């Protein structure tokens, strides 16, 4: 039984063994970085994975992950931030596989357009980077 | 235990060695070990020096597909010195000269025209039938599944029909006899169909244990299964490798008399000589092919040998080989 | 705001792609380019479809990085070998051929 | 004595060993019936097979693991090729008949035919006429040229990789090794062998190299220069290295005393020679002295790569006829290769080979090619038993012909424990390994 307080200030309570899934929390709680919504999401993830820890159940958990990952771009960004900050291997790996599937896309115009990435390649460098990876094209 | 008393020991050794090697070379997921197959294959090379009255030379018929053929000719008796390069494509002297266009077996996946078992067969054909032979090197499966062989045969036939030095002095024409062994018989049947469709006039057709099959299990397949060097498992493997994707063994390339196939009524076809082995796993299909030829309005001379296994024609140590060769010679010089 | 991801996050994302996707994303921008040249990613890609070689990862990594790296080992010879047999897994002789070609190229370009 | 009916088919089985071979085939059939798919996959991918013709040894391996010929190829051409060959065969016989009057007209006749001719035959006719032109008057760059032969033709890469595998296999279990390169050239074979010893299981040995090269004011130090670069590579992969260069007019000027050899048990010796022994047949008695020195070295392997042809006949028009066919196949293989400066300098490299073949005589003619049947007769009389090549070497050569050569029809075949590289069905070169007979 431990209470984590997030940026909103609400003292979200969770079991000690369930909160132990985060290495940063286990080692050390203002948590000034992680927002209330993202903290709730990480709490839900830790609760579900503790229930699983305490195959048919494997695939049910996998489809539950598939349902939970269905969130927008900013939510995925914040989930990556929180997973890196709180040292959670599973959540970081899941969000990473999600973004990796997203970037399995088309020609660089598509990748730079879906992510709003703004490239500023000098045309010598743009052309050279195009030729040095010509085997893919 | 059952195949030992029906063939000589050398034939047993050769066929068993081939069977175990092909067992090693087949992979369950539908892929073939091509490098080890080519390493284990025994081959020879063309020789322009006449040995036992026969000399050979290779011709590159096509370069885009690397299509090649080996030509076997009788030694020039008029001259004494060995032939030169210009003497190779020398016009033939004779009122009638038949040229045999041969396709080799291997279930669409093994062997080549350079193999030491088909080179010997072609030399023996030249020696006994007194003719010239063209042995084609067609593409193989599963790398080149279909219809690569049926196109190689058509190109080779179009080449053979154009050689001005192969024409006969009786009528200024080339007299072509299509011959096939195993899957070569299948290729020969289909190429003869194509030639009959076009203006090429093939005069005869020779099939040695032609490779045909079907969905249903005939009584020979059930009764003879693994008894003589052949199993239904590898037959199905080879049919799966050769045939296109998503097609069953009722494809016309497998069974010529399937409902999806083509009818041989009102169709010009050469006279056929079909040699059917008795102790063959697929004997019923070959007998059905002969019967379908007989009942379609065509001509065919069936040669059913009761105690003949596969590969009886690869060694001259049995009576079946001599009988078949005599019948082929009589069929050709007619 | 994926447009301003840092190097560690980009590497974390890119550990879960294949050769085509990594060499594709390497043309996205300059920071993506810098992270894409990482040796660990290309070592993972090159060893992904091998699954049969063994001499110790330390020796192989040291030797390959001494002779040019894993990006060259993939681009120059591994990809042409995988072009006609995408499903086939490289065993023992493919490594012997590719590393020999790398050694020859290193010796030639040395002078 | 073998079984004739099977020996015709390519298999060497004793007549008295038929029962044993059949029994082993039965045992093998039962074993693969038991062990099934996993054992068959092991037999396919984890095994190296040697000498398929010997059925006894092949079956024993499987059981122990589960527990003058004239080859001619005619390519599409025109009758002008026949007119060219008729003109070429006319001048060779006229120059051999001591005519020397019709030859001048015939040589001029070949020139007028070549311009009309198109294709690879124009190049072969131009180079044979020129060697025929200044043969008449005889009775009345190099470093870059062999370099250009590397990235255009596949004979040098085939020779290096296939010989490396035989040397690599014989070096397993040794802690100190020493290789002597009769064809050191610029050391393009050895960088690939050094890396394979670095990743060898059990630990790399101490690698010692000794090269021998033709005399020149620069080649004396060029061999020193080569070892400077190989010493830099042997340290990037942590291999102990040693080097020593040589200068010699001919390999017959060598002896075992000046090679500075330690005891063979301490350091294993492997002799190498690629495209070098045919240049020794012009000198009388040369080949017998060199092969008596290799026996003095007492190596563990001796790999020889040569050219498969008979260009060393005692009759001129015999040599002329075979050489015209062989160099017609070579120029046919290069016909489809894209035009490049490497390609242009490759024909000049071969043009110098044609010209030395018919224009020169005595020791001046160095292109004294021989077939494997003739080469195997010389090695056998010396006392060099064959060392068979396996399917691992065969596989790499086949994939080698797939990285740089794509549509060109080069093939690899096995014969008598050797490997051959040829165009379609026409052999060109052969790789063989030999060991001292015991
Ligand atoms: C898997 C196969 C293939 C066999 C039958 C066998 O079951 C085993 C023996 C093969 C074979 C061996 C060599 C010849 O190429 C062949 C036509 C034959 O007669 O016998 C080959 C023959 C065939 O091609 O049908």
């Amino acid at each position: 039984k431990i209470t984590l307080k997030s940026s909103d200030g609400e003292n979200f309570e969770i079991d000690e063994a369930v909160a132990l899934e985060s290495q940063t929390i286990k080692h050390m709680i203002p948590l000034p970085n992680v927002t209330s919504k993202i903290l709730s999401k990480v709490i839900e993830y830790c609760k579900r994975h503790v229930e699983a820890a305490e195959g048919s159940s494997d695939e049910d958990l996998k489809t539950w992950d598939s349902e939970f990952i269905k969130v927008d771009q900013g939510t995925l960004f914040d989930l990556i931030l929180a997973a890196n900050y709180l040292n959670i291997k599973g959540l970081l790996d899941l969000t990473c596989q999600t973004v990796a599937d997203m970037i399995k896309g088309k020609t660089p115009e598509e990748i730079r357009k879906t992510f709003n990435i703004k490239n500023d390649f000098t045309p010598e460098e743009e052309e050279e980077v195009r030729r040095e990876n010509q085997w893919a094209f | 235990i059952e195949s030992r008393t029906v063939v000589p020991l050398n034939t047993w050794v050769l066929i068993s060695n081939f069977k175990v090697a092909y067992n090693i070379l087949r992979r369950p997921d539908g892929t073939f070990n091509r490098h080890l197959a080519e390493y284990l294959d025994r081959k020879v090379t063309a020789n322009a020096n006449p040995v036992d009255g026969v000399f050979s030379f290779d011709v590159l018929i096509d370069r885009r597909i690397n299509l090649l053929s080996r030509v076997y000719r009788p030694a020039y008796a008029d001259q004494e010195q060995p032939p030169s390069i210009l003497d190779l494509e020398k016009p033939v002297d004779g009122d009638i000269v038949p040229v045999i266009l041969f396709f080799h077996g291997g279930s669409f996946a093994h062997s080549s025209a350079n193999s030491a078992i088909y080179d010997t067969l072609c030399r023996r054909l030249v020696g006994l039938c007194k003719c010239v032979v063209v042995s084609v090197n067609y593409r193989r499966a599963p790398e080149n599944p279909y219809p690569c062989a049926y196109d190689d045969g058509w190109i080779a036939l179009n080449w053979v029909n154009s050689r001005s030095w192969l024409k006969s002095k009786k009528d200024s024409k080339v007299h072509i006899f299509l011959a096939g062994d195993s899957s070569g018989g299948n290729i020969a049947h289909n190429v003869a169909l194509r030639a009959g469709e076009s203006g090429i006039d093939v005069l005869g057709n020779i099939l040695l244990n032609p490779m045909f099959g079907g969905n249903e299990r005939t009584e020979s397949e059930k009764s003879l299964d693994g008894k003589y060097f052949v199993t239904v498992r590898d037959r199905d493997w080879y049919w799966k490798a050769f045939l296109p994707e998503g097609e069953d063994r009722e494809h016309p390339a497998c069974n010529p008399f399937s409902p999806r196939g083509k009818s041989l009524e009102g169709v010009s076809f050469p006279k056929s000589l079909v040699v059917v082995a008795g102790l063959d796993l697929i004997r019923d299909w070959q007998l059905a092919y002969a019967e379908g030829l007989k009942k379609a309005g065509q001509e065919v001379k069936l040669m059913h040998l009761e105690k003949a296994t596969v590969g009886f024609y690869l060694l001259p140590n049995n009576n079946h080989f001599h009988n078949v060769m005599d019948e082929i010679s009589a069929f050709v010089n007619a | 705001g994926f447009s301003n991801l840092d190097e560690n996050l980009v590497y974390e994302v890119l550990k879960h792609v294949d050769a085509k996707t990594l060499a594709m994303s390497s043309c996205v921008s300059k920071i993506w380019h810098k992270t894409a040249q990482d040796e660990r990613l290309w070592e993972l890609i090159c060893t992904r479809h091998w699954t049969n070689i063994g001499c110790g990862q330390n020796q192989l990594r040291s030797v390959v990085l001494a002779l040019g790296g894993f990006r060259r080992l993939h681009s120059l010879y591994l990809w042409p070998l995988s072009k006609p047999n995408p499903r086939a897994r490289f065993g023992k002789d493919e490594l012997k051929l590719t590393l020999s070609l790398l050694s020859i190229r290193y010796y030639e370009k040395m002078s | 004595m073998d079984d004739e009916l099977l020996a015709v088919l390519g298999y060497k089985v004793r007549s008295s060993e038929m029962a044993e071979v059949a029994l082993k085939l039965e045992q093998l059939e039962t074993m693969m019936s038991n062990v099934q798919e996993d054992g068959l996959s092991h037999l396919a991918t984890d095994t190296v097979h040697y000498n398929p013709s010997e059925l006894y040894s092949w079956l024993d391996n499987m059981l122990s693991e589960l527990n003058s010929t004239r080859s001619v190829i005619l390519v599409d051409s025109q009758e002008n090729g026949v007119r060219l060959v008729h003109a070429l065969m006319a001048c060779a016989e006229a120059i051999q008949q001591n005519n020397l009057t019709l030859a001048e007209a015939l040589v001029k006749q070949i020139g007028c035919l070549a311009v009309s001719q198109a294709g690879a035959m124009r190049k072969v006719a131009t180079y044979f006429a020129e060697a025929l032109a200044r043969r008449i008057y005889r009775l009345s760059l190099s470093d870059t040229l062999q370099m250009h032969f590397y990235e255009t033709c596949p004979y040098l890469k085939f020779a290096h990789f296939t010989a490396n595998q035989a040397i690599l296999e014989a070096f397993e279990g040794k802690k100190r090794v020493h290789v002597i390169d009769f064809s050191m050239n610029q050391g393009l074979q050895w960088p690939a062998l050094m890396q394979a010893l670095a990743l060898r299981e059990g630990g790399p040995p101490t690698f010692r190299l000794t090269g021998i090269g033709p005399p020149a004011p620069d080649n004396s130090d060029h061999l020193h220069e080569v070892g400077c670069k190989l010493a830099q590579l042997a340290e990037a992969i942590h291999v102990e290295f040693e080097y020593r260069g040589f200068v010699a007019n001919s390999l017959a000027d060598l002896d075992a005393s000046m090679l500075e050899l330690r005891p063979s048990d301490t350091e294993a010796v492997a002799v190498n020679s690629v495209f070098e022994l045919h240049k020794l047949l012009g000198r009388p008695g040369g080949i017998e002295k060199v092969l008596g020195v290799v026996k003095q070295i007492k190596p563990v392997i001796f790999t020889v790569v040569e050219q498969e042809s008979n260009h060393n006949g005692p009759v001129f028009l015999d040599r002329f006829t075979e050489s015209l066919h062989y160099y017609s196949t070579l120029f046919d293989s290069l016909e489809g290769v894209p035009n490049s400066q490497d390609k242009v300098m490759s024909e000049v490299y071969l043009g110098k080979q044609i010209c030395n073949l018919v224009a020169c005589e005595g020791p001046d003619r160095v292109e004294r090619h021989e077939t494997l049947s003739q080469w195997g007769n010389r090695f056998g009389s010396s006392g060099l038993a064959p060392a068979h090549l396996g399917s691992n070497a065969f596989k790499q050569a086949s994939m080698l012909l797939s990285v740089f050569n794509s549509g060109q029809g080069y093939r690899v075949e096995e014969s008598n424990g050797c490997l051959m590289l040829g165009w379609h069905t026409r052999p060109l070169i052969t790789t063989s390994a030999w060991k001292l007979s015991t």
